[PDB]
């Protein structure tokens, strides 16, 4: 491999460097801040409307009570890292009817009255790529029932006693909070992160912008037209690089992806023997006597036992990375939009 | 006779269990047809033994009453119970005893003390028919699917699934296979089967349109 | 399932509901033939182990319950199935196999065994569902000078395959010597008389060992014990038991293509879902009836007494085993009003629930 | 153990989210080595004098 | 000689695999960004390298933290000289003791004693008669060997779940920590950090 480039740079004791233009660079950064939930039936998982599995599954004790609390836990601690990203904001800002903010339009980030839900352009852009699992956060028991074609996966899942649970805030109200979050950050500076909004033109916000980081505010003034034109152009071309490529968004498509793949494997745990005769446990019923039967059934009952416990220990890892993920996203949306930092690469 | 071996060039499977699957991938550990083996295409204008070992199938493209005639077993004519499958076009003759033959077996147009007699359907009817006489378990369940050949040639490539329809269960020893053309430029090809791991691709009528060895390649290891 | 008496506010999760069976349905083929147990448990004189006889059984009502009088035996040992649900189940095809053996060597009539009738004369596989049966027959099978009439098979080339029978009677060659034909140094004769006398030990006695192969049940469904079918019903949550595979589901009509060698229909989690119909050539759809979460939403004990119920993820239109419909389920109990508070109690999509005031009463709102 | 082997496959895919788990955790380091010192675009050489 | 511990582990099927960047290639980021610090300052780090002399790029950082920029170019030589001895201390203490390095010790000395515990947990026998595997399947029919090669493939397999699950926990501490160290690589080395005890 190649580390890159070489570069020798001059270095001397009387020279100096001093730059005599600038460029104004727009990046993406993408962050995870929730997952999937998931709510788990063991008892129809373990055993399926059978009533001596059940006898004899309450024999082994609170499992599943713990693996259920494990996963409420979970799924209340999802809608929390959501609630703790987002919702920072006492008042919903608007912006003005207005669309002259010193040169700078803000019309690709803004929301478009045209659409129902109340997303930009971008917005739209990142919805879009992203190729969502379509899981069971809309009923599904409808088409469940109504054979059409052939079986989905998530029909199986559905019946199989997994139940994907919807999230507490829609995509309307993240887009309401966003709209809010950009209109305050556009108009009051921020100023708005920290009391009242006090309103200020553009022009002067990036002056003050422009002297927090060394440099003097008549630089901006005399050349107004040149920073507005790098900014759109900016801008524009985050536009044609996410109408292209879609590797941007591989942190979301891989927190789908192992949700989905987590859910698939369980499902198809019920298909191995675990060392009885048979993977089916009404052929167990129908084709043995009660002692012979309630051995097979135990040693169905701690393969699938086994089974959950896994996937529930694997899901707790992920939920503790989401949660990291969750408050670093948080802190960049502190400290970032809602004001100026001086932390490197930060 | 003359002996040719030419390649088969990836086709021939067939459907592994009785039940029903929809647009699904599921891997069967089953003597399956080894993918780009070394078949023999015999001719025969006039046949040996072939060393049957777990596992061997047939494909010709002949026409009319020629192309019949699967007699197995492991010795003719007398001592040892063998098995002697007869076919012609409505009835095949299921027989333990052995028929009195020689050293030449021929048909003529113009047995022993027998065990088993069991009649059932006939097994046959540009046309490249395909037939496969797996024996596991001593069951002999056959496969075959009419594949209707565009160019005459040999194996063309095609992963097209063969139905089970016959199960007759033979259960004694057989390491040969003859043959019993009709006698009054055959094109009739020999393979061989070998347990091997697959990898099926179905779809939402029941057909198998693509099929993987786990062993060909690193790449199909790695897809399985 | 808190296990507590009081309850705090919020949102629990507590059981679920599920919709119970009321009819039970019971699909045979219609067959009428009685099965030839007689003829097999009830011979003049078996045939020796080394070629024991093949009996095929099928197209026929099988009781089992009727070969406890044909022969005086013990127990009815069986490996893959229990002796005790013969009659419920059915099979395939039924093989009966007989031999008569010594009473030292009758563990090796069992899987995975090793010794002279297990390697030479009759091996049974690694994976045996059937039944074994033998019983003691000092009585019609000894006399005093010595029964001779059956035999072993005492030396061979090879073990033998799994169900697999050697007839052939040449001389055995255990050296380099020819035999051609005559029995010397090295050319030794297979097959050995057992020799039975009526005075010997407990263990020497001759045994007839009648053998119940079973093979588990595929496309065809020939033989099949007595039980009386009914009729069919569709689109009921009932208990179906199609050739004694039992279970519960709805029973619904196909369009699926199966083809005439398929019968049954697996998922990914390997259930029968598509079954087909043995009187009348037709396949059904099995799925579940309607089933799902219950969530209880409820303010403390300290507060009311008073309950709303969600069942998750359901068209409220099927509620039995105010009314809003939501995104994530359904309520019952908790009115919707068109104002919008702090959310409380969390449900669902937007949707929340809190305990108020204007005669006191839960209400839901966005 | 060929029997070992044969009955070990009765217990499901108890072994490939092993080797996957392990996997994760192998690219994870070199992902962690990745972010922590490839930091530079170019490779900087210091002046013989010193 | 004797077996040793590695020959047991490779023996008994754990592996170790070698890290993507090389020692060499970690010295060489290392002495890139050392001379970036040292010629450019903070401005490598924001864009392209504009080169300061070393003097001048201390009094910058003097006049961030709150001292005017004379009090370096009278004191010089002062500071040259602290800096100096300051080094040579921190290389004295680092040739005296050894107890510094004790958390990189750890680190190795985990991953060594739970591949010695994975190793070790083969000879139990976990119910059966016999922890060799060959000697049930030469001593037993098929039946019985399967019962006690059944609890031995149990053992084994909650052996192996254990150390999955402890790797996995140590791999999100160990992540933890490197994302803290890339944090303070990119704020005190590309940069100049107001925050306190960072
Ligand atoms: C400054 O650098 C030059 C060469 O670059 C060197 O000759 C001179 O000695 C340096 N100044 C001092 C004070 O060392
Ligand atoms: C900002 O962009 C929108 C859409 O690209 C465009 O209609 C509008 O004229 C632009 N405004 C300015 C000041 O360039
Ligand atoms: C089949 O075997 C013959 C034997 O010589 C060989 O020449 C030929 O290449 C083989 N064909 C294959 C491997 O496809
Ligand atoms: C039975 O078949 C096997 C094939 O492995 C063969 O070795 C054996 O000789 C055959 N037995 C007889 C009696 O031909
Ligand atoms: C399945 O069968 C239908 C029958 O009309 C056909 O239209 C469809 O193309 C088939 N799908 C395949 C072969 O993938
Ligand atoms: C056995 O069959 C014979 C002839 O059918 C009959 O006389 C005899 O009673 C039968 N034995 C029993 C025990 O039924
Ligand atoms: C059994 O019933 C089916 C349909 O009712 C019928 O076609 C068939 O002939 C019946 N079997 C006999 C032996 O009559
Ligand atoms: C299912 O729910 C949708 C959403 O409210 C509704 O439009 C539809 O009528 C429902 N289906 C019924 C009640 O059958």
């Amino acid at each position: 491999m190649s580390l890159g480039a070489e570069n020798s740079v001059a270095y001397s004791n009387n020279s100096i460097a001093i730059p005599t233009n600038f460029t104004i660079s727009v990046t993406t950064e993408i962050l995870p801040v929730s997952m999937t939930k998931t709510s788990v039936d063991c008892t129809m998982y373990i055993c399926g409307d059978s009533t001596e599995c059940s006898n004899l599954l309450l024999q082994y004790g609170s499992f599943c009570t713990q693996l259920k609390r494990a996963l409420t836990g979970i799924a209340v601690e999802q809608d929390k890292n959501t609630q703790e990203v987002f919702a920072q904001v006492k008042q919903i800002y608007k912006t003005p009817p207005i669309k002259y903010f010193g040169g700078f339009n803000f019309s690709q980030i803004l929301p478009d009255p045209s659409k129902p839900s109340k997303r930009s352009f971008i917005e739209d852009l990142l919805f879009n790529k992203v190729t969502l699992a379509d899981a069971g956060f809309i009923k599904q028991y409808g088409d469940c029932l109504g054979d059409i074609a052939a079986r989905d996966l998530i029909c199986a899942q559905k019946f199989n006693g997994l139940t994907v649970l919807p999230p507490l805030l829609t995509d309307e109200m993240i887009a309401q909070y966003t709209s809010a979050l950009l209109a305050g950050t556009i108009t009051s500076g921020w100023t708005f992160g920290a009391g009242a909004a006090l309103q200020i033109p553009f022009a002067m916000q990036m002056a003050y912008r422009f002297n927090g980081i060394g440099v003097t505010q008549n630089v901006l003034y005399e050349n107004q037209k040149l920073i507005a034109n790098q900014f759109n152009s900016a801008i524009g071309k985050i536009q044609d690089s996410l109408s292209s490529t879609a590797s941007a968004l591989g942190k979301l498509q891989d927190v789908v992806n192992h949700n989905a793949q987590a859910l698939n494997t369980l499902v198809k745990q019920l298909s191995s023997k675990f060392g009885a005769i048979s993977s089916v446990l009404n052929d167990i019923l129908s084709r043995l006597d009660k002692v012979e039967a309630e051995v097979q059934i135990d040693r169905l009952i701690t393969g699938r036992l086994q089974s959950l416990q896994t996937y529930v220990t694997q899901q707790l890892i992920r939920a503790a990375e989401i949660r990291a993920s969750a408050n670093l996203a948080a802190t960049k949306m502190s400290e970032c939009v809602l004001g100026q930092s001086k932390r490197v690469d930060f | 006779r003359t002996q040719s071996y030419t390649n088969s060039f990836t086709r021939g499977v067939y459907y592994p269990d009785k039940v029903f699957r929809s647009s699904v991938l599921h891997s069967t550990q089953d003597l399956f047809l080894p993918f780009f083996s070394n078949v023999t295409w015999f001719h025969a204008i006039h046949n040996p033994a072939l060393p049957f070992n777990d596992g061997v199938y047939f494909a010709s493209t002949e026409k009319s009453n020629i192309i019949r005639g699967w007699i197995f077993g492991t010795t003719l004519d007398s001592k040892t119970q063998s098995l002697l499958i007869v076919n012609n076009a409505t009835n095949v003759v299921i027989k333990v005893c052995e028929f009195q033959f020689c050293n030449d077996p021929f048909l003529d147009v113009y047995a022993n003390n027998c065990t088993f007699e069991y009649v059932s359907q006939p097994f046959l009817m540009k046309n490249l028919r395909e037939f496969v006489f797996k024996n596991i378990d001593g069951y002999f369940k056959i496969y075959s699917k009419h594949t209707p050949i565009n160019l005459e040639r040999d194996l063309p490539q095609g992963f097209s699934a063969l139905e089970p329809l016959v199960d007759l269960p033979i259960g004694i020893n057989i390491t040969r296979f003859q043959t019993l053309l009709a006698l009054h430029a055959a094109a009739y090809y020999v393979g061989y089967l070998q347990p091997r791991t697959f990898l099926l691709k179905y779809n939402e009528n029941g057909t198998i349109t693509d099929a993987v060895d786990c062993a060909l390649d690193p790449l199909s290891e790695t897809k399985c | 399932t808190l296990k507590s008496f009081t309850v705090e506010k919020g949102i629990y999760q507590t059981s679920n509901f599920r919709v119970q069976p009321t009819e039970s349905i019971v699909r045979f083929p219609n067959i009428t033939n009685l099965c030839p147990f007689h003829e097999v448990f009830n011979a003049t004189t078996f045939a020796s182990v080394y070629a024991w006889n093949r009996k095929r059984i099928s197209n026929c009502v099988a009781d089992y319950s009727v070969i406890y009088n044909f022969a005086p035996f013990f127990a009815f040992k069986c490996y893959g199935v229990s002796p005790t649900k013969l009659n419920d189940l059915c099979f395939t095809n039924v093989y009966a196999d007989s031999f008569v053996i010594r009473g030292n060597e009758v563990s090796q009539i069992a899987p995975g065994q090793t010794g002279n009738i297990a390697d030479y004369n009759y091996k049974l596989p690694d994976d045996f569902t059937g039944c074994v049966i033998a019983w003691n027959s000092n009585k019609l099978d000894s006399k005093p000078s010595g029964n001779y009439n059956y035999l072993y098979r005492l030396l061979r080339k090879s073990k033998l395959k799994p169900f697999e029978r050697d007839i052939s009677t040449e001389i055995y060659q255990a050296g380099n010597k020819p035999c051609n034909g005559v029995a010397g140094p090295n050319c030794y004769s297979p097959l050995q008389s057992y020799g039975f006398r009526p005075t010997y030990g407990v263990g020497h006695q001759p045994y007839r060992v009648v053998v119940l192969s079973f093979e588990l049940l595929h496309a065809p469904a020939t033989v099949c014990g007595p039980k009386k079918s009914t009729n069919l019903v569709k689109n009921k949550c009932v208990n179906f038991n199609f050739n004694g595979l039992t279970g519960t589901g709805v029973l619904t009509e196909s369009n699926k293509k199966f083809l005439p060698f398929q019968q049954f229909g697996r998922d990914i989690a390997d259930t029968t879902d598509a079954v087909r119909d043995p009187q009348t050539l037709e396949i059904l759809d099995i799925t579940p009836c309607s089933f799902g979460g219950v969530s209880v939403i409820t303010p403390g004990t300290n507060t009311s007494n008073q309950v709303a119920v969600l069942y998750q993820g359901v068209n409220c239109t099927e509620v039995p085993v105010n009314v809003f419909q939501t995104r994530a389920g359904c309520l019952i109990g908790a009115e919707y009003v068109n104002n919008s508070y702090e959310c409380d109690i969390p449900i669902g999509a937007g949707i929340c629930a809190s305990y108020q005031t204007q005669s006191q009463s839960i209400i839901a709102y966005t």
